[PDB]
């Protein structure tokens, strides 16, 4: 007689890390670090704008491209390889920091500042942006003499926010392709702008020169910013290349923008996204994209990291 | 167990195995089975745990940012992978060595129940077997799997048999 | 032990409690309560221990520091404190597994040195007692308890009534 | 007869975590994450200064407010949020980096720089930094021409750093109301402040305007900065709208720097202090505040962390 | 071993120590030896890796980077330290306790082989050591060394002498 | 008769910590922190260059002590304390971007842009840049009028990348030291230097005025640079204070840069580099240098952590 105690076994175990060896084979194990991505953008059950050809900051000054997102509204916002900012040539100072705003801003919401002119013109525009005509951007106005070479009155215009969140304010400056050019739109000689508000002092003045052909043009705008306090106004001094703005933008509420180039899926629900899909997964840890952004797991280096959940495989000899 | 798994066991993860007179038989232990798949599903809940941080964007991909925030950026990120990396290699080791352990720990448990459950009634082979000196029928087997079996019955025979 | 502890035992963490013939006794073991408390002491001395390390400020919540350089400070922040979080939670539960299972260690230990301080004088009920086949009067169980125990005077007693 | 053995147990045990369980009953456990704070900034045996009114740069510029802090000393420096660098309205380029350099210099120490002046006025004044009368920044001069639109002359100056550590060196470039208040201050046409040393080449030029009301003012001053090596000589060439600096300073020793909103209290002693208060603790984490500076525990998510400082509670049955 | 370890065990980390007739005589187990380095060489191994991640400068030491960010870099600089200072302290703790405990249970292996080794013919006499109630001459020590000691041909002996 | 079982022991082992003592005795143990140093740069196999006396920067202007680092190549590039990037006094604008870019590059490359000027001067030198004669930077071309106070024709030059990879364009604005020497030079009038690419659009002036004495100039030189995309045009609009380029640089491959003191070593070979050696180890953490570059071991706080190699020491009693 004889009873004997003994545990299980199987000829297919997995094999798997621990302190002491590398390689000891176990009998059941599962993955720890996920490798396996949906190349889609998973946006179900989330207010989701694909910005396609119209460039974030656009939004804000609004070029033809962006004329369907002057005041969107969103919980996942998506930039497009193809977009663009600007439509004539130009960039904004503290680009980046702008678009890091506005992905988390949930959406903007614009308001007139209520600027009227005196004795300028008001409907500056250009071939770069058409909008059936020559146009300009949908927010701004081109703010030059009344005929040519026409002197430009020394203009003083102040704007309050009159709300509870910050007015994100956007002006522009004129870079001409001549000193000549810059007579024959604001008059002669050295023109500037300053801009004052209660924690902002910054000024600025035009560059005229020759620049290469970005959209047809040799001229340049640059796009400038400033967040305003509640009960703050900005105070706008200028004389000529100015580039005004019409309305301000206002934060709606929060959100989280990724860039991608994979089209969206309102089909699969995710949170951790990249540029190429969305992790959608429960894994403590990923090797997928390091720069992946959202409630991502831990990106890791290793492609592969199996957890032992059985014991130890001892074969059946 | 010493040195080798039971194949045939596809039932349970540790059970008892006899034979006496009637034949070979073999049967699944349930309650050390069931705390080590306790355990080990312990383990799976506490690591597959969803981290709520939400983490945004800070470089750009279309329009490269500038050089130097740009080196410290990537700078940082390359550290905190490290970190991760070495965290996560590490957690998985410890995990397994502590999980092969608990799993030999509880073979130990049930042969060391058994064991005290037959008093001077049998003797240990060496190789997780129960040397019985008496009869030992079905009955007899299955009062020792369901942790019923009573050691004074078999007392003077077993004692007088070895 | 096997299911059950003592709550009974207020004036240590292990000890003996036998009945012979004056009644029932309980009574606290030094030595073991000693080294599993010494053991415990150590883990909370080596997980109080004081950082040195200074930080200063690098943001200012008064007047907001610049955008792009704040959203990094806050990335960089939020990414150390995952780290710290994990290692936190990671290092507790690492440590209270580690705890519980040095006190069964210890526990396991006191058994086993009073199964071979008793010899072949006694048998293992399976609960953590010692059947002992032997008049055995409170001199003799405070002997067991003081680790003096001679299994020689009872040997010829003892095996002849098992 | 029988001998038995065990453990204690208690009908009132604590719920902890482990490796393969969520809430297992141990005999005793204690917290290692902190969430207790005292209200207070515990500075026991510390050099404290409460700048209170004074902003931490106003101290190197002398406001009003900053009369009592023009050479502090200090190993615990307290910013409070009523504090205020400037009394005329103005700014400071790199504000956050000199007053990161602030927080741990231990105190400054003035000393002046022998800037004699020849054919100008040097005690401009105004009603914003009122001292008894319209006064001006305690460490600073107000240089304009001697009567009205008069012509400033091209004047340069210059000081040699004659001691062994860095001298801080500010100066301040002053944007009028207008190119008439510009004339009115320092004449006609267009003013250049240019700055040099051993390793700083940077330049400035006024920009006259329009702006808001801060203090009762619409002019603002630009207020710069730079470290001085040792041997080392700056140079100031100008021709007006210049703010000059009357003293250098010289950083004492070594502090931190804090901000916050409660009490100082000399009878407890703290190292890890935050807005709040400070965090007197032993415990390697915390859970109060994760700007926390000095030397704090660790900050982390959880509130609350039981480690089990006792064997497994099995109840007795 | 109880409370004593043997210098003069310098061919092995464990081995048999006995006396019988022909003197006393000392020799070391090689499996359980070779068990425990082969352990101990694999954490060496998983400790000593390559790191193949290659950071560059991101401040300079000549000419000293701008105040602000230079100030962000040794802040996060200080993190990533504190960070991989309690990654090694307690790295280097919780391998240590491993180390020792798996000796330990090495030991306890070996100890535990011999003794279902011998069966019924001997004792424990509580520090180690294996009381045979039997003549076991030197071939009968080497028969318990290189694990071919039958019991059956003492038995009769040894439970007769007990 | 009687078998015993034991362990071994030594009279000397040596004392680790654990989770539950500090300072138990095990029989043997290992060091897991360096501290052990080689005091050169182990080049062993590495393409290295030293650059010595002259700056990194430099390499892409060419002052004399440069002229044999024009178009280095290397794996591995040295800083030396006495480097200096300029001779005729100057500094870069973004240099430690640079610097970070120059690093990492594997060398530079440079090809002539064709830049040809009508009627102006082009050989402008100085006796800081010596090279035989009074010289000046050998990728640079400094640009003035053609007589004295004569005036500079308004030019503007271009240069199209033809190649595969972006093109490093370095230019200089000169400040004089006064606005008589600026005349002099360009002759009257305000300056300006505009510059534009495909993605960049600033502009300089020049800021004449008097500084101190470094190298025995009182005038300086602001660099700049920018990086150029495939295919893109760069377009310099001057009229004079303007430090033309005359090649570009283009990034070879990939490199490492580090800063030290120490002598080259071609006799031992090592990945982990700091100021005062290089870090030969394969323990995982080193107690050296926290600012060590390469495949180096984590940085930590503390000297020596032992690592138990062995089983604890038991004395013989
Ligand atoms: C193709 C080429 O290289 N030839 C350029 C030539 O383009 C350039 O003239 C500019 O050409 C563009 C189209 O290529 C436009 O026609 C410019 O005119 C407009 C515009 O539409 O943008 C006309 C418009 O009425 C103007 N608006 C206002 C508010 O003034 C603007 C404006 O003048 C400028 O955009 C501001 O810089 O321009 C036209 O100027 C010439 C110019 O020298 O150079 C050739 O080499
Ligand atoms: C209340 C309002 O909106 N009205 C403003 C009016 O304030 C402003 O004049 C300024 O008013 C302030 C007080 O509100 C001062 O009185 C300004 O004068 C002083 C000053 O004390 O600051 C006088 C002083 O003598 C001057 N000092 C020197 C060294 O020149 C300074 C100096 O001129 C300026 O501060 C530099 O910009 O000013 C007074 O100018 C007028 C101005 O247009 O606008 C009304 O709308
Ligand atoms: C020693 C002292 O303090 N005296 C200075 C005196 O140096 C300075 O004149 C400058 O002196 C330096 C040498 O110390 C040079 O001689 C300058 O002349 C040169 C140069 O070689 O750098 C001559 C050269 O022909 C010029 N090149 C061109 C292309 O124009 C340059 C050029 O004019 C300047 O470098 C541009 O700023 O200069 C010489 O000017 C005088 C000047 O006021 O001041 C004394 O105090
Ligand atoms: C292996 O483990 C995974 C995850 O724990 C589980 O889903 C799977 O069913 C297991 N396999 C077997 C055969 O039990
Ligand atoms: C940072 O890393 C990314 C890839 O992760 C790279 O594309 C980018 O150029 C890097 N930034 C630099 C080198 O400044
Ligand atoms: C960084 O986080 C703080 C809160 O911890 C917040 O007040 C601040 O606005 C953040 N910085 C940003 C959003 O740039
Ligand atoms: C529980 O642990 C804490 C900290 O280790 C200790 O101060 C306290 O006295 C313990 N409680 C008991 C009842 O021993
Ligand atoms: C950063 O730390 C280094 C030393 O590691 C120091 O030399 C440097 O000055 C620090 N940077 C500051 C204080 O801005
Ligand atoms: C101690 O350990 C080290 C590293 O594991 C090894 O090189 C050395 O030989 C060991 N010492 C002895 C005496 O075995």
């Amino acid at each position: 007689d004889k009873i004997c105690l003994g545990h299980h076994a199987v000829s297919n175990g997995t094999k798997v890390n621990t302190l002491t060896e590398r390689g000891v084979e176990v009998v059941n194990a599962t993955e720890t670090v996920e490798r396996t991505n949906i190349p889609r953008i998973c946006s179900k059950g989330k207010r989701t704008v694909d910005l396609g050809q119209c460039g974030l900051l656009g939004t804000i000054t609004g070029p033809p491209q962006c004329d369907q997102f002057l005041e969107f509204s969103a919980d996942l916002i998506i930039e497009r390889r193809e977009g663009s900012d600007v439509c004539y040539p130009g960039k904004f100072v503290n680009e980046e920091a702008l678009r890091q705003i506005l992905r988390e801003s949930g959406g903007i919401d614009k308001e007139a500042m209520g600027f009227t002119y005196s004795g300028i013109r008001t409907n500056g525009a250009t071939s770069s942006c058409r909008r059936s005509g020559s146009s300009f951007y949908a927010e701004m106005k081109w703010l030059l003499s009344n005929t040519d070479n026409a002197a430009f009155p020394q203009m003083t215009k102040s704007y309050k926010n009159t709300r509870k969140s910050p007015a994100l304010i956007v002006w522009g400056i004129h870079h001409s392709v001549s000193t000549a050019e810059q007579t024959k739109l604001y008059g002669s000689g050295n023109k500037l702008v300053t801009v004052g508000s209660s924690n902002y002092q910054q000024s600025f003045v035009p560059s005229p020169g020759a620049r290469t052909q970005v959209n047809g043009q040799s001229g340049r705008i640059d796009f400038h910013w400033l967040m305003l306090n509640p009960n703050d106004t900005v105070t706008f001094s200028f004389n000529g290349a100015f580039i005004a703005p019409d309305r301000a933008s206002f934060l709606r509420g929060k959100s989280m923008g990724i860039q991608s180039g994979v089209q969206v899926d309102a089909n699969c629900e995710g949170d951790c996204y990249h540029s190429g899909g969305t992790i959608i997964s429960n894994l403590p840890f990923q090797n997928i994209d390091s720069r992946a952004v959202g409630k991502c797991p831990r990106y890791v280096k290793q492609r592969s990291l199996l957890l032992a959940t059985g014991m130890k495989n001892v074969p059946e000899i | 167990f010493i040195e080798n798994g039971w194949e045939g066991l596809i039932d349970g993860w540790y059970g008892f195995r006899h034979q006496n007179a009637q034949g070979e038989g073999t049967a699944a232990d349930y309650k050390s089975t069931q705390s080590a798949i306790d355990q080990i599903t312990g383990k799976l809940n506490r690591l597959i745990e969803k981290t709520n941080q939400q983490f945004e964007l800070i470089d750009n991909e279309f329009n490269e940012v500038e050089k130097q925030i740009g080196n410290v950026i990537n700078w940082t990120r390359d550290s905190i992978t490290e970190v991760w990396s070495y965290n996560a290699e590490l957690l998985v080791a410890m995990e397994n060595q502590h999980t092969i352990d608990l799993a030999d720990s509880e073979m130990d448990k049930l042969y060391e129940r058994v064991k005290r459950q037959l008093r001077e009634n049998a003797e240990e082979d060496g190789t997780g077997c129960f040397e019985i000196f008496h009869k030992c029928d079905d009955d007899c087997m299955a009062s020792i799997r369901n942790n019923t079996y009573d050691h004074s019955k078999y007392r003077e025979e077993a004692m007088q048999n070895r």
